[PDB]
């Protein structure tokens, strides 16, 4: 067994982290107390769920997680939440002055003052790992801490844990819920500085999550709680292979080798189905949920893979699913949809089935479904998200709007341009992979 | 970032300041004795932004300044006179005679060290100081001259804190003296250099709203301050209540100020009050964007919006608010600059102000604010071209050169706004 | 009120619809790069499809179908017909990427004159992928007004010369070609579940031989129209493709 | 269906339809370069503010 340490950064990262560990606890039968009546090996053990949970001599299952935020309002809700006794105080790190939606303030000014501490707190979790695999980092693109401090942390984790993988779960900025006007700046800045330090990043567009909540769950104006519960399900689908027994995506290295042939193009598109309102329903079949994986409306990033090319595709089922029905579904979809792979890759699917149907938190808005699927496909169509973002960046930077806020924090105007040209180089790499 | 240090200086500054505290104290459930008496907890969750704790009594983090004792003596006996901290009454005896030079260089310099001594004690006991909030007029002497002197000293000791002002720009329609353009031009240059956020409250607009919209034959300063206090309560809602948008002063500055010197904001409020029929959401959004609802006498259609912050108070459909806000933008997108995408940010607070079930507060960084500085500049030049009334200032040691610099510095500010209106 | 932008001043067809849209009092034209539009009349080449459908509170439509160029450019049209089991094909000349251009040896010749001709048909596909063929086609006329004969005169000719009508001898085949081509690519380009909608005007080029057999030569994605037919067609684009999604016959509906 | 693995919790397989960094001192360097620029900009402001005190005394 090999351990995984989760790092939650900023409001988005921390609040999403809460929704994930709450879900993890329900799936592994871990009560808010931290006890786990199913775990018969007290004080230790090397089961699959130990990849995310350590054990105390008193039978408490505590996460291999660290929550950091440059202001305490959000992490204080963890210290008093229903899962407060789950976490150990040294796992929750807070400042008192946040980055004010300023990448430079998060990376340079305030990040410098706290980077040393969080690494020691991470070193504490690492020291109690027999063989740490790597890190899962949850953060936003638009926040000053999520963008600015993560890139600094990702740089230091590479120099301190060189042989260890890092996966991202990144929240892509959407104006329907965005906090700031400068989120395009912070997004480009943190992508540039983190690109070489991230082995594979799962990008989630709040716009897509927002509209899925409006359409499928029929919430008039979704809140972060709505968005994070849906996001938590998707995260749980991606990480289920590390926490449960299986043979597909069993370690963080396997995510890279299965979904990322080219290192820079390490942003798989995620598609989830089905999402049904708890206030409702006919149960969908293997073919119907697999077909839904190719509807733009169910993707974490709105884009059209029909006009891109696939480098890798992975199907992760949860519930009542047998391999026979998966093949019969793939055979039907491949003849009735536009699934074109790159010439230098096989046209196929890596399938993983977990018999335990998806768990939904009581009192939530998700109807318990008997079988679900999350598809991870590395398609060049996701570059549409970079195109939208780079365009917004170009509009403001042409007039140097808001640039003074970043230069006032010790950052140089050159980092803006050098980060933009890196995205121009990321944008061209996609172009010549799905020609 | 949680605590804000409030400073009200001068006649206008202290009168407007007294109403501000009278209003938000009611919203947070604080009576004149400093004891809380409210039914909801949202009143107390962020009350530490503007109030210190004493017998579980809340006292404003407010500093009352003036070179005359007259106005601050009436505050001490006002409806909420006993709530302010006794020591935070810092006053002289000479007055400033509506003379910027007296407030900035002679009379005020003699008193400002005492104010800073009170500022220091208020700030050093702050867990995390956001910055400072000043209320004053730019047409007088103390609030204008000593106010900007105070801002300059505060920036020196707290260079990494936000400086936010509610300024009252003079207008011949409600004028005390003819030298108001002089004092206003000298003050604006200071504000351009040493503030991050300035809410431009134009007495011309306040008067016009009272005489035209509210149909008051003869508006008083109380009628004018009724509009100001309502605006001040609105624009600070995000600071005083839980929320994700512009919930503190530096995040507000980052969203609203694309260029350091273009930080002069045009506030609006709807509905206009002096009332049982509540407004629809579409009616609130149409009024909060209407010229007749602005507190700066400027036509927004004569310029272009760089950034906008809209705050809705009351129990309303957040959907319907989103539709109507996304609606106004898409219908008049020509008045929003194309090079700042998504420059309109909306917030909704569940608690409405006193007497109203629904209200809307508008904060706009429009290039039409230029019209106002142009108005002050022409009044200034009309006298300065003949050096009229200058002896009042040269008698206090000022030189003509300082006036010509202030004149051209504001003309530069006007040119800066016209640059981005044609971009 | 509805809003739209224009990014192709060289389009004669859509320069007209831009005029009628402004002539109804319910459409306000924005400048090229204002993203808060309901309708884009976008550029021919490199249309930013990836930036559409991301404006909250705005239903966005564009006059081009992403992916339709696989049908319009000949090189892609050849590979589409031979690699699609839906076509494989009797009405397409032999093409590769004894007279070749396959140049059809014996075309139908208009008498008097011994004249060669080719038929241009205008087809409109709306956001719901309804296929609308404009009822008024044009004919673009030795062989070894303005070279344009409209459908009425050509019909009367075939009734007098070869004792048949245009509907029976040519138009049934034409309608079959349009349906086959356009429904071959429906799963690849349709916007029925996309975050933005698409319609597009197409210009099909057809041929007729002395056996009255119809051949597909070329399909154009940015075609022009005959002068007299500019008014009726352009106004039909407003009623069918624009007003249908933004509410304020001359088409035959090739059903399915 | 290639590489079928089964366990009690589920099973996984693969279908095929068709064959075909900066060091620590460099980081701390750029972080200290950004700090000295902050300190320099603040020094020029406090120098600018010291000039206006000189003018205040001169008036
Ligand atoms: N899905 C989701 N997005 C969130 C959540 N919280 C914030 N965001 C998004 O994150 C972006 C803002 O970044 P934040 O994480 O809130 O800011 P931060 O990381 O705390 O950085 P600073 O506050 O500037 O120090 C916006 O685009 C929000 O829409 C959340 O709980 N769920
Ligand atoms: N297989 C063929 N046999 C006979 N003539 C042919 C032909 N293919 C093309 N043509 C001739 O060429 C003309 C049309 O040219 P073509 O459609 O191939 O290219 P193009 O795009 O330049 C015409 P347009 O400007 O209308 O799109 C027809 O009038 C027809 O006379
Ligand atoms: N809105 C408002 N403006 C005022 C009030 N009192 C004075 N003013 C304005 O302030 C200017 C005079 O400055 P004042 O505050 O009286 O001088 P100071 O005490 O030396 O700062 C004039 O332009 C007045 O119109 C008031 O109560 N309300
Ligand atoms: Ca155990
Ligand atoms: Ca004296
Ligand atoms: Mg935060
Ligand atoms: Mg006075
Ligand atoms: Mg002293």
């Amino acid at each position: 067994m090999r351990e995984c340490i989760s790092i939650h950064v900023g409001q988005a990262g921390v609040q999403i982290g809460n929704a994930c560990w709450e879900l993890y606890c329900l799936e592994h039968g871990i009560q808010p107390d931290g006890q786990m009546p199913s775990d018969k090996t007290i004080g230790g053990g090397d089961d699959s769920f130990n990849t995310f949970f350590s054990e105390t001599g008193a039978g408490k299952h505590v996460p291999r997680a660290v929550f950091v935020d440059l202001e305490p309002t959000v992490i204080d809700e963890v210290r008093t939440g229903t899962y407060r006794q789950l976490f150990h105080p040294e796992q929750l790190i807070t400042g008192k002055e946040d980055a004010a939606n300023n990448y430079a303030r998060g990376h340079y000014t305030i990040g410098k003052e706290i980077i040393d501490l969080v690494l020691d707190r991470i070193r504490k979790l690492a020291d109690q790992c027999t063989g740490l695999q790597g890190f899962l980092v949850f953060h936003s693109f638009g926040g000053g801490t999520g963008s600015g401090f993560t890139s600094l942390l990702m740089e230091r984790l590479s120099v301190d844990y060189g042989k260890k993988s890092k996966l991202e779960f990144s929240i892509y900025p959407a104006p329907q819920v965005s906090t700031a006007v400068v989120e395009p700046y912070n997004s480009i800045l943190t992508t540039h500085t983190t690109l070489e330090h991230s082995d594979c990043a799962f990008m989630v567009d709040n716009e897509a999550i927002y509209d899925i909540c409006r359409r499928n769950l029929d919430i008039e104006r979704p809140t972060y709680t709505n968005l994070n519960r849906l996001i938590s399900q998707i995260v749980s689908s991606i990480t289920a292979s590390l926490r449960f027994d299986g043979a597909l995506n069993v370690d963080l290295t396997e995510f890279q080798t299965n979904l990322v042939p080219y290192p820079r193009i390490h942003f798989p598109l995620a598609t989830y189905a089905p999402v049904i309102s708890a206030e409702k329903h006919e149960q969908l079949s293997v073919a119907e949920i697999t077909n839904a994986c190719f509807e733009p409306a169910n993707q974490m990033v709105k884009c059209d893979p029909r006009h891109g090319k696939y480098m890798a595709c992975c199907l992760l089922y949860r519930g009542d699913v047998v391999p026979k029905d998966v093949n019969a579904a793939i055979a039907t979809i491949k003849t009735k949809r536009s699934i074109q792979f790159v010439d230098w890759c096989p046209t196929g699917f890596k399938v993983g089935i977990n018999y335990q149907p998806p768990t939904v938190v009581p009192g939530g808005d998700l109807a318990k479904v008997q079988r679900a699927v999350c598809m991870l496909s590395n398609t060049t169509a996701i570059a549409e998200a970079w195109a939208r973002l780079d365009h917004k960046f170009d509009l403001m930077y042409a007039k140097r709007a808001f640039v003074h806020w970043y230069v006032g924090e010790g950052m140089e105007e050159g980092e803006f341009s050098e980060a933009r040209e890196d995205m121009a180089a990321l944008e061209k790499d996609y172009e010549e992979v799905g020609v | 970032m949680r605590e804000i240090v409030h400073i009200q200086a001068g006649q206008c500054g202290n009168q407007i300041g007294a109403k501000f505290w009278e209003v938000i104290s009611d919203e947070h459930g604080i009576d004149p004795t400093g004891s809380y008496h409210g039914d909801s907890d949202l009143q107390l969750e962020r009350i530490n932004v503007y109030y210190n704790e004493a017998g579980n009594k809340y006292v404003p983090r407010a500093i009352l300044v003036d070179l005359e004792p007259g106005t601050m003596d009436s505050v001490r006996s006002g409806p909420f006179g006993q709530i302010f901290r006794p020591d935070n009454f810092v006053f002289g005896q000479s007055g400033a005679g509506n003379n910027w030079a007296k407030g900035h260089y002679t009379e005020g310099a003699e008193l400002v060290d005492s104010v800073l001594d009170v500022v220091r004690k208020e700030s050093e006991s702050c867990d995390c100081l956001q910055g400072f909030q000043l209320t004053h007029s730019l047409g007088g002497g103390t609030g204008s001259g000593m106010g900007t002197l105070l801002i300059s000293k505060i920036r020196e000791e707290y260079p990494d804190r936000i400086m936010n002002t509610f300024s009252v720009m003079p207008s011949p329609k409600v004028s005390d003296t003819v030298v108001e353009p002089y004092n206003a031009t000298l003050s604006v240059h200071q504000l351009v250099e040493n503030t991050d956020e300035t809410y431009c409250i134009d007495n011309e607009a306040l008067y016009d709203i009272c005489f035209r919209t509210l149909k008051l034959t003869t508006p008083t300063y109380g009628d004018l301050n009724h509009l100001v206090s309502a605006t001040m309560s609105g624009v600070t809602t995000c600071l005083r209540f839980p929320g994700q948008l512009n919930a503190d002063l530096r995040k507000l500055a980052v969203n609203m100020v694309p260029f350091p010197r273009l930080h002069f904001f045009m506030p609006g409020f709807a509905p206009l009050t002096s009332q049982y029929r509540a407004l629809t959401v579409p009616e609130l959004t149409q009024q909060m964007f209407d010229s007749k609802n602005m507190m700066a006498a400027c036509d927004p259609r004569h310029g272009r919006y760089l950034t906008v912050a809209a705050i809705f108070r009351g129990r309303m459909s957040m959907k319907e608010v989103d539709e109507q806000m996304l609606n106004v933008q898409n219908k008049n997108s020509s008045y929003f600059v194309e090079w700042i995408p998504n420059n309109v940010k909306t917030a909704v607070c569940d608690i409405p102000p006193r007497g109203l079930k629904m209200s809307a507060t508008f904060i706009g960084n429009s290039t039409a604010i230029q019209e106002l500085f142009k108005r002050i500049s022409e009044q200034f030049t009309a006298m300065f071209r003949r050096k009229a009334f200058l002896h009042w200032y040269t008698g206090e040691g000022m030189d003509e050169m300082e006036f010509t610099e202030a004149e051209s510095n504001m003309n530069d500010l006007v040119s800066e706004y016209q640059q981005y209106q044609d971009a | 009120m509805y809003t739209f932008v224009v990014r192709d001043e060289n389009s004669s067809v859509y320069a007209e619809v831009s005029r009628l849209l402004l002539a109804t009092g319910q459409w306000k034209r924005l400048r090229k790069d204002n993203p808060r539009f309901n309708l884009m009349l976008g550029e021919r080449n490199r249309l930013p499809f990836g930036r559409l459908g991301h404006e909250p509170g705005l239903v966005q439509l564009v006059n081009y179908y992403r992916g339709a160029d696989k049908l319009c450019r000949k090189a892609s049209l050849v590979k589409l017909i031979k690699t699609s089991p839906e076509l494989s094909c009797t009405w397409f000349p032999e093409s590769y990427v004894n007279v070749w251009i396959k140049y059809l040896e014996k075309p139908l010749l208009l008498e008097p004159g011994h004249r060669k001709f080719d038929i241009r048909s205008w087809v409109l596909v709306d956001h719901l992928y309804n296929i609308y063929l404009y009822r008024e086609g044009v004919l673009r006329t030795p062989y070894n007004e303005g070279n344009e004969m409209f459908f009425e005169e050509f019909n009367q000719y075939l009734m007098d010369a070869l004792n048949t009508t245009l509907e029976n001898s040519i138009l049934l085949q034409i309608k079959h070609i349009i349906r086959s081509c356009l429904m071959c690519i429906e799963p690849a380009i349709s916007t029925k579940h996309l975050h933005y909608q698409s319609f597009q005007l197409f210009g099909f080029d057809f041929m007729v031989d002395e056996e009255l057999k119809v051949w597909l030569i070329e399909v154009n994605g940015a075609p022009a129209c005959a002068q007299k037919l500019y008014a009726e067609l352009c106004q039909g684009i407003v009623d069918v493709a624009i007003s249908s999604v933004f509410p304020l016959s001359i088409f035959i509906k090739l059903h399915h | 269906v290639i590489e079928l693995n089964k366990c009690t919790s589920g099973q996984s397989f693969e279908v095929i339809l068709k064959p075909p960094d900066p060091s620590l001192e460099e980081i701390q360097k750029k972080l200290e370069a950004a700090e000295e620029r902050r300190k320099y900009q603040e020094a020029e402001l406090l120098k600018h503010l010291a000039e206006k005190r000189e003018h205040e005394r001169e008036v």
